């Protein structure tokens, strides 16, 4: 039936965040901090997907005793949306199997969501310029497309120690 | 013993955050007070469950000195359609007196959900949705 | 450019 770009945006937003929660949960971590940020994360992601400015959604999982990345989960946005498609899906099966592959985490591994955007993006309250933790000595792995609504898609990958 | 049900259009018509705020407004009838604050405090937990579609087949249940309110969520084509939606205001105070709100929760998330909820409320709880 | 949330 009929759908709008905002429908596709909303589907991808909720399911990116659902997927990241699942990653946190299945990685053995407490999703409470992710819940505390759900509202802020939703508004930022939905806004920058709506304007086409969101490039990547990133979850750094770091060791707080050394401040170095243990692992990192990326969702790259693919802007291939079409008004005459209508199909949608979320593929979290592959995410589950990649969790062993991403690496052993410390008991109290902490996490932080970050958003990579085009320069001309609109401001979103509370979000400001930040910096990536180093990925030196880490290896990117790709899981292919894990969420799509009507051509707007998210390609998931993870970084492991090499 | 009176039972009332409502059915809110969720993702992709509303995002999970918006869905919960709409349910907050229904349960507080627009009143700002302690109950609204408790409900707002667990927003992230409730939105995460909505994104999991936990309220699709097992409802959010509010109990009070008065009727028992069941709140379901529609998703995908049903949410855009709206055919089965019922978002009408409630004719009664849905959290009057000794109130409680039960969120349906997948068995495997009960650990972190109930712990997260208990930091903000002894009235907003979670239950294994496999039991209904 | 990367964005992060500051409470
Ligand atoms: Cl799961
Ligand atoms: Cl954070």
């Amino acid at each position: 039936a009929t759908y709008s770009y905002t429908h596709s945006v909303t589907y991808v937003t909720d399911n990116i965040l659902k997927s990241l929660k699942d990653i946190i949960l299945l990685s053995g971590l407490d999703p409470e901090h992710f819940a505390d940020r759900w509202e802020s994360n939703t508004r930022a992601i939905k806004t920058w997907l709506g304007t086409g400015d969101l490039r990547k959604v990133i979850l750094e999982i770091y060791n707080p005793a050394t401040d170095k990345l243990v692992t990192r989960w990326d969702i790259d946005i693919v802007y291939g949306w079409s008004d005459g498609d209508g199909s949608f899906w979320t593929d979290t099966e592959q995410l589950k199997y990649a969790i062993k592959k991403a690496g052993l985490l410390p008991s109290q591994a902490k996490y932080k969501l970050m958003l990579d955007t085009k320069p001309g993006r609109p401001d979103v309250e509370g979000w400001s310029k930040g910096s990536y933790r180093s990925t030196d000595g880490m290896v990117k792995q790709s899981l292919g497309s894990t969420v799509e609504h009507s051509g707007l898609a998210g390609q998931a990958g993870y970084w492991r120690q090499r | 013993t009176t039972v009332v049900s409502r059915t809110f259009r969720s993702s992709p018509h509303r995002d999970a955050l918006q869905t919960w705020d709409a349910i907050v407004e229904l349960l507080t009838q627009g009143k700002d007070g302690t109950a609204r604050s408790e409900l707002r405090a667990v927003t992230g937990v409730a939105a995460s469950l909505i994104a999991d579609q936990a309220p699709k087949s097992a409802p959010i249940v509010a109990t009070c000195d008065g009727p028992r309110t069941r709140i379901y969520c529609l998703f995908d084509e049903d949410a855009i359609d709206g055919d089965d939606a019922n978002e009408e205001v409630l004719g009664f105070e849905p959290l009057k007196g000794d109130w409680g709100v039960s969120l349906p929760c997948p068995k495997e998330q009960l650990g972190w959900v109930q712990s997260a909820l208990k930091k903000h409320s002894s009235r907003i709880i979670a239950r294994d949705l496999s039991q209904g | 450019e990367v964005m992060e949330f500051n409470p």
